[PDB]
Order: C-alpha cells, then sequence, then structure tokens
RNA sequence: GCUUGAGUCUCGUAGAGGGGGGUAGAAUUCCAGGUGUAGCGGUGAAAUGCGUAGAGAUCUGGAGGAAUACCGGUGGCGAAGGCGGCCCCCUGGACGAAGACUGACGCUCAGGUGCGAAAGCGUGGGGAGCAAACAGGAUUAGAUACCCUGGUAGUCCACGCCGUAAACGAUGUCGACUUGGAGGUUGUGCCCUUGAGGCGUGGCUUCCGGAGCUAACGCGUUAAGUCGACCGCCUGGGGAGUA
C-alpha cells in the first residue's frame, strides 16, 4: 500500500512507463487503489497518464498480443 | 489472459483467469443493458460493504459462552 | 497430412456448445469437433463432459498431421473451457501454454436485453 | 503564450529521414517568435501494439512555448504529412529538462 | 474571463486608484467588459446553456449594481452608463 | 437562406425560396457569356426525344472553367454569382495576371478569399490538385474521369465525392450515389463540397414555377388511351398491368445499365 | 457613517460542468479471400432460423456505426435534468491562503423569462448493435404475453418543437443557534521530511446516534430540533388532473 507519489515530486508523467508499469496488471489494465494504496488523487492522475501512454503505444490496451 | 505454464506443470494454474477478469465482466455484460440497474445494484452492494466495515468495527462479542 | 509440426487449439466454449478446433501457426484449420456433433444433442451438450468428448474427437482426425505440441487457447464461458483442456492433455498433446482471447468489448455495442 | 508539449511518432523509413522534420517545425516556431525547450528524441522504439501495420516507430518530443497559430502549423503538418503517425499536442506541463 | 492584463486596464480606467477595486463603477465596468467579450462566444456555439446561465447571472448582477448606483449618486450613474454605453 | 413565403395568395401559401444575399446583384461578367438557344427537347431530326422540356425563362451560358489548367497562379474570388444553367453558385475569380474565370463556388468560399490550382497547391477548399496529391479521406468535388477532360463528378449543389482509398495508379471515390468507383490518379479534383447546399429545400409553390424553370406537364399513363401508352384505358381508373415506360420497357425496377466497357472502374454499384 | 451580510480584485487548486473540432483501441455486424467440415444456433426441451450454393470455427485485409473495458469509488462536477476513452479550442461556477477595495449594494418572489431525462413530432443525413410495431416457432385450455428466430420506426448527428417523469433526499429558498462517533474527497496554516508523520482549520460529503420533534417508522449541525423572512400548495374517497 505504498503510493510512490508520497516522495515522487515531478508528479505523474506519461513518459515514465518505467514507473507506470507497476500500476497495471499483466493484461495492461489499470489496478484499483483499494488494492494498491495510491491516494485517489494520484490514482486518477496516473489513470490518465496510463491512458496517454496507451495512446502513444508505450503500453498495450490488452494483452491480445 | 495468457500463460506459458512450463510443461513441468501438471496443473491448471490459471488462477490468473478467474482472478483478473474473465467471468467478472463477461457473464454480466453478455446481455442486459438497462442503463439504470448498475446504480441500484451498486448501492445495494455498497451498503453491504459499509456493513462489512461495521462488522469489522463492532466485532466484539461474547460467543454466547 | 503435410506433417505439420505444432499448432494452437481453439476452444470456443459457449453456454450451449463447446467448439474445439485445431489450427496452426499461420491460423489454418486442420480439423474440428463439437459437443453437439459428438452426440449430446441438447441438454447434455451444455455440460463439461460432452466438451471433453469433443476434445477427444478432435484429437481424432489430427493424428494424420503429426501435430506435436499444442497451444491451447480458449474463448468465452461455459461448462467446457476446463474439461477440454484436460482432454487435450490426456490425448497426448504437449500443452505448451494455456491462454485465451475471450473477447471483451471496451463498452461497445449495447447487448441484447434478453431473459426476463 | 501557452506551453504546449508536442510528441509525434514518425515511420522508421522517415526515421532514417527525420532531422528535416524537427528542423522545419522549429523553424516555424522560431519564425513565429516561440521558443523550443526540449528535443528529446528517443529514436526507433518498438510499439506495444502494431500501429498502422509496420510498427516500431521513431519518437520525437518538443515541449515548446508558442501561440495557437504555431500549434496549428505543427498539427496541420502532422495530419497532412504522411510520414508522421500519431502526433499529439498537450498543454502547459511547464517546459522541462532531461530524464524522460 | 478577462485576463489579469485587461482587468487591470479596466480597474485603472474606472477606479479612484489601483487599490480601488471594489467600487461599484469598477465592478460594473468589469462586468460589462466581460459580457461584451462573452457575447461573441455565445453568438457562436448558441447552445452552451450552462455558460449562458453564467452570463445571465453576470447581467443580472450588473443590473443590481447599476440600480444601487442610480439610487446612490444619479450623476455617477449617468456618467457610467455614458462611458460604458449601456441603457441607451 | 431558406425563407418561407407568407400565404397572401394560393400558390404563395406553399412557396419556400432560397435567397443568398451574398450573391451578386446585377449583370454578369460579359466576356464569359454566350447565347444558349433553347431546344425544347427536340433533336436535329425535329422530333421530341425527351418529353417534358420546353418553354420557361431564357438564360445565357456562363462559361464555367472546368479544366482549371492555370497552375501556379493564385486567384482571388472576385464575386459570387447566380448561374441559371446549374445547381450551384458560380464564383468569378481573378488571377494575378489579369484573368477572370468562372468556377463552381465551393461550400466555404467568400468574396475576397484566395484559391489556387496546381500540383503545388495547399489543402484549402477550392484548390484543385491531381487526386494523387490530395490526402486520402479528403472530400473533393468537380472531379475528373480522364486526366485533363475537365471535371464530371460532384458538380451540382451540396455534392462531393469521397476519396476512400488510393491504390497505385487508381484512386477510389465513393460517389454521391453511394457508388464506389475508380478513376485515374492523375485526375484533377478541387477540394471541398459544392456550395448552395440548401438548393434542396426550395419547394416552388405552384405550377408556374416549373413551367418557367422549363418543364412541361407530365401526363400520366392511365390518363391516356390505349393507343398512346401501354397503360391507359378502362371505364374509369384501371391499371391491371405491370408498369412500363411509354416505349414498352418495364419500369419500377429494371436495371438498364449495360456498358461492359466501363465496368472495370465500377467497384460496387449504388444501393 | 460603519463592517460583522453581499460583492470586486491578486495566487492557486479539484473536477464525467458546458459547447465546438480532431483522434485511438477493444468489440458486435457486413464485405472479399485462405484453411476446414457437418453441423451451427437457441431453449427447460424444442422449433422457426442458418448450413453441403459449403456454413458455424480460425486467419488476413477492408468498410461503417454506436459506446467508451480497467481506472470506478454513497468518488467528482453541475441549479435541476444530467454529465464518465484521450487530445486541442472557446466558456461558466466552486473553493482555499493572505491582503486590499466598495459600503447594505441583501433575502424571498405572484405574473414573466430561461434550462428541462426519456418517449414523441417536422426537415435533412445516417443506420453497426439493440428494438416498440410486425412475422414466424414454442408454451398454453387459449397466449394477439413472458421464451426463441428475425425485424421497421426509434435509439445516432444538425436545426426546430414538445414541456412531462417515482423530474424523488416523495424534504421550497435564505439566515441564526443547539451534545457527539467513524468515514470519503478537495484546500491550507504549524511543528521535526526528524523516516510512510503529528497538531489546527476551510469547503463539499456518507453512515450510526444524543436532546428534541414525530401518529409511528424515523429526522437527527446536510434536521423532519429552536426560530426569522418570503413563496408554492392542501381541506373526505370516488367522479377527476376528467368535462
Amino acid at each position: 500500500f505504498c503510493r510512490f507519489t508520497a516522495e515522487g515530486v515531478q508528479e505523474i508523467d506519461y513518459k515514465d512507463i518505467a514507473t507506470l508499469k507497476n500500476y497495471i496488471t499483466e493484461s495492461g489494465k489499470i489496478v484499483p487503489s483499494r488494492i494498491t494504496g495510491t491516494r485517489a488523487k494520484y490514482q486518477r492522475q496516473l489513470a490518465r497518464a496510463i491512458k496517454r501512454a496507451r495512446y502513444l503505444s508505450l503500453l498495450p490496451y490488452t494483452d491480445r498480443h | 489472459i495468457k500463460v506459458r505454464e512450463n510443461e513441468p506443470f501438471d496443473v491448471a494454474l490459471r488462477r490468473f483467469k478467474r482472478s483478473c477478469e474473465k467471468a467478472g465482466v463477461l457473464a454480466e455484460v453478455r446481455r442486459r443493458e438497462f442503463y439504470e440497474k448498475p446504480t441500484t445494484e451498486r448501492k445495494r452492494a455498497k451498503a453491504s460493504a459499509v456493513k462489512r466495515h461495521a462488522k469489522k468495527l463492532a466485532r466484539e462479542n461474547a460467543r454466547r459462552t | 497430412r503435410k506433417q505439420v509440426s505444432d499448432g494452437v487449439a481453439h476452444i470456443h466454449a459457449s453456454f450451449n456448445n463447446t467448439i474445439v478446433t485445431i489450427t496452426d501457426r499461420q491460423g489454418n484449420a486442420l480439423g474440428w469437433a463439437t459437443a453437439g456433433g459428438s452426440g449430446f444433442r441438447g441438454s447434455r451438450k451444455s455440460t463439461p463432459f460432452a466438451a471433453q468428448v469433443a476434445a477427444e474427437r478432435c484429437a481424432d482426425a489430427v493424428k494424420e498431421y503429426g501435430i506435436k505440441n499444442l497451444e491451447v487457447m480458449v474463448k468465452g464461458p461455459g461448462p467446457g473451457r476446463e474439461s477440454t483442456i484436460r482432454a487435450l492433455n490426456a490425448a497426448g498433446f504437449r500443452i505448451t501454454n494455456i491462454t485465451d482471447v475471450t473477447p471483451i468489448p471496451h463498452n461497445g455495442c449495447r447487448p441484447p436485453k434478453k431473459r426476463r | 503564450m501557452r506551453h504546449y508539449e508536442i510528441v509525434f511518432m514518425v515511420h522508421p523509413d522517415q526515421s532514417e529521414q527525420v532531422p528535416g522534420m524537427i528542423e522545419r517545425y522549429t523553424a516555424a516556431i522560431t519564425g513565429a517568435e516561440g521558443k523550443i525547450h526540449r528535443l528529446e528524441d528517443w529514436g526507433r522504439r518498438q510499439l506495444a501494439y502494431p500501429i498502422n501495420k509496420l510498427h516500431k516507430a521513431h519518437y520525437v518530443l518538443m515541449n515548446v512555448e508558442a501561440p495557437q497559430e504555431v500549434i496549428d502549423e505543427l498539427e496541420t503538418t502532422f495530419r497532412f504529412n504522411d510520414a508522421v503517425i500519431r502526433s499529439m499536442v498537450m498543454r502547459t506541463k511547464h517546459a522541462v529538462t532531461e530524464a524522460s | 474571463s478577462l485576463s489579469t492584463e485587461a482587468t487591470a486596464k479596466i480597474v485603472s480606467e474606472f477606479g479612484r486608484d489601483a487599490n480601488d477595486t471594489g467600487s461599484t463603477e469598477v465592478q460594473v465596468a468589469l462586468l460589462t467588459a466581460q459580457i461584451n467579450h462573452l457575447q461573441g462566444h455565445f453568438a457562436e456555439h448558441k447552445k452552451d446553456h450552462h455558460s449562458r446561465r453564467g452570463l445571465l447571472r453576470m447581467v443580472s448582477q450588473r443590473r443590481k449594481l447599476l440600480d444601487y448606483l442610480k439610487r446612490k449618486d444619479v450623476a455617477r450613474y449617468t456618467q457610467l452608463i455614458e462611458r460604458l454605453g449601456l441603457r441607451r | 437562406a431558406v425563407v418561407k413565403c407568407k400565404p397572401t395568395s394560393p400558390g404563395r401559401r406553399h412557396v419556400v425560396k432560397v435567397v443568398n444575399p451574398e450573391l451578386h446583384k446585377g449583370k454578369p461578367f460579359a466576356p464569359l457569356l454566350e447565347k444558349n438557344s433553347k431546344s425544347g427537347g427536340r433533336n436535329n431530326n425535329g422530333r421530341i426525344t425527351t418529353r417534358h422540356i420546353g418553354g420557361g425563362h431564357k438564360q445565357a451560358y456562363r462559361i464555367v472553367d472546368f479544366k482549371r489548367n492555370k497552375d501556379g497562379i493564385p486567384a482571388v474570388v472576385e464575386r459570387l454569382e447566380y448561374d441559371p444553367n446549374r445547381s450551384a453558385n458560380i464564383a468569378l475569380v481573378l488571377y494575378k495576371d489579369g484573368e477572370r474565370r468562372y468556377i463552381l463556388a465551393p461550400k466555404g468560399l467568400k468574396a475576397g478569399d484566395q484559391i489556387q490550382s496546381g500540383v503545388d497547391a495547399a489543402i484549402k477548399p477550392g484548390n484543385t490538385l491531381p487526386m494523387r496529391n490530395i490526402p486520402v479521406g479528403s472530400t473533393v468535388h468537380n472531379v475528373e474521369m480522364k486526366p485533363g477532360k475537365g471535371g464530371q463528378l460532384a458538380r451540382s449543389a451540396g455534392t462531393y465525392v469521397q476519396i476512400v482509398a488510393r491504390d497505385g495508379a487508381y484512386v477510389t471515390l465513393r460517389l454521391r450515389s453511394g457508388e464506389m468507383r475508380k478513376v485515374e490518379a492523375d485526375c484533377r479534383a478541387t477540394l471541398g463540397e459544392v456550395g448552395n447546399a440548401e438548393h434542396m429545400l426550395r419547394v416552388l409553390g405552384k405550377a408556374g414555377a416549373a413551367r418557367w424553370r422549363g418543364v412541361r406537364p407530365t401526363v400520366r399513363g392511365t390518363a391516356m388511351n390505349p393507343v398512346d401508352h401501354p397503360h391507359g384505358g378502362g371505364e374509369g381508373r384501371n391499371f391491371g398491368k405491370h408498369p412500363v415506360t411509354p416505349w414498352g420497357v418495364q419500369t419500377k425496377g429494371k436495371k438498364t445499365r449495360s456498358n461492359k466497357r466501363t465496368d472495370k472502374f465500377i467497384v460496387r454499384r449504388r444501393s
């Protein structure tokens, strides 16, 4: 139940998939804050960060491939 | 949704399947649009979730023994 | 014949039938069997057993392809989707992985309102 | 004026032929008085899904301050330029430095 | 919206100093400037009913300030509607 | 735009006119006109070939540039004009070398706007390029079929063809009939829908409206005798026979295109 | 005159608030082809239906339309209706910190005006899925119903119109005061970030409960408690929200 955004100044970005690949599952789909801590504000900000990633193909929408 | 399951497996081991989505979305989206029951069912189950939290708070009893 | 090496095994498991089909790397069918064709017309084809019978009867007709190892890949819910894996294993196919492509709309079409 | 953050994915052949793209676009922002603050090109990266089949594109980042006429230059060139596959412009992001 | 640039322009134009920001004359000036800037964005889009409700509240509050001004100092009321071009 | 007329008179009750106050008001550019003597529907042999034509107001021919073969010279739209010969407003464009031409006014064109032909051109509405420089998905009009012929598709009001897919030498247009088709990639096609888009909401009100747009009355079949139409006769309102044109061939569903020579460009006939 | 109401300004914050325009991916359908075969589908069981003209299955390519999986949360925003992919443009409101400015500029409102889910209506497009009507199969004593297979309006877009809903916390709006407990969310000040922190205070907010109130159920600082101002409305049931 660690929110990396507790010490993460330079708030969530859509290029740091190095950090983003932890908030998803094997399938590529976002994880719930009730299971990964992640204060709701930063959970929403990283939700749209992951969505912008997916758009830039830095993350897959599904694991179909 | 996909696993190699190295042939020294002898197992199902597809707990990823029934742990991530497969039936949690499919058998409830297969039909039934209705546009309004999601909120009704949502707050029925959410009253039950807050009731679980109330159980966890007030779980101090005497066991009848 | 054509001595195909390896392949994938699609299990389209519905609420009524359980279609087993065997395909290859390129995605071309080599044979198939279904719990409705293997007998079990009706209330029995929506059972897990008829599904494994379909898997056995589809292990049939691919002995002529020398298919060595199978990538089982399933689809949809139902009584099958596990007994067909058991049977595709007990038929002597080296199940190299057990994946699925069971389709999930990202909230697309409206579904039928059936079943009152 | 605003601080947009432009990113665009260019086809790998025109990745062999990218630098003219950046040069022309920065020429637009220059000639329109804007100022560029990053050019963090990442080169040929592979795409998580097959985009416009022939995947494995080549990214470019700009993160520039300019007005909407400039950004129109960028975005119209992006659409009508057959090399670039999926640009995307954004808003402030407060023009930044390295560590992608 | 009235960017801080233009709102300081109006406060300087209509106020007793740069500190006088709450005067009725300067409030009316800001409301009129914003309404006149917004009427173009409404004659376009013609359907933004929530922003329209915002505009109605602006014009009604400017009406209230102008009534207060005409009740208090009729002379400044006259000069203000003259300088802003309201109620011809 | 579309103003309905008040019913001071039967026949004005139902009129709906299409005014375009931006149109020109006065005589047109003279050096681009010429007499257009009416035909009344009769070929060189004298006889009526297409019935229901003849009469109506007279009109002169506005020589509308179709080939658009002035490359690399930007032309400013001098004024919109009402062209009787046609469905779409024409525009009088002035080139930088002192030239004036009539073009089909696209949808978003205004007096004073600037258009340009040529392969170098931009992608405004009004620019005409070979359908090899035009992006795919772009919506073009005044399209050609043979490179340099002049322009033959999407000429009338509110019409456009859609370049759905380019493929080597052959650009595929979906045509406003909903008909796929292929044309040679070298064919010029100006960009953007054709103006006067509302030309389909005017309702003419009365019978004289057609009679001066140059139409004559359409006597039904069953109103004639047996000798004058396949339909026709009876002791009061009998049809009893499958509908047919006056010359025999069956109507109400009978496909008559048979070319066999331009079938290779037809990808999927309309439906 | 005055500042304690009401506003204006300077800095920011959170948001499915709004309108306009692009765009992405999954998925259903259709089209063309490849492989492949006698079944598919559907149900309680069936049958209509689809299939040897070779379907269902699997694969590739293409078209098109609607809604945005996960995030998702009695979470947020909005006056209410309602609003959830991402990106851009124009735009409203809320609220916090400190400081300044005006100086009662206020509250409530008959009539009036405006917004007002869904259905529905007119004009023009669009039409993938779903689906009134409709048709067939089945059930049944009958079955013009549920069920199944199809399927038109319609749902979609623009512009008008209607002006109703259980439009419902069945709770008019504004202000004051009156014990508490745990939450959620969004601000901010202070101290040691001394290391995922602790102490205050603003806003919105969900649940339990005290005094009180209530016919009871219950409401309970977001009152249905104690009051003040203005409005709407009721006066037995049916006839009738009808003539």
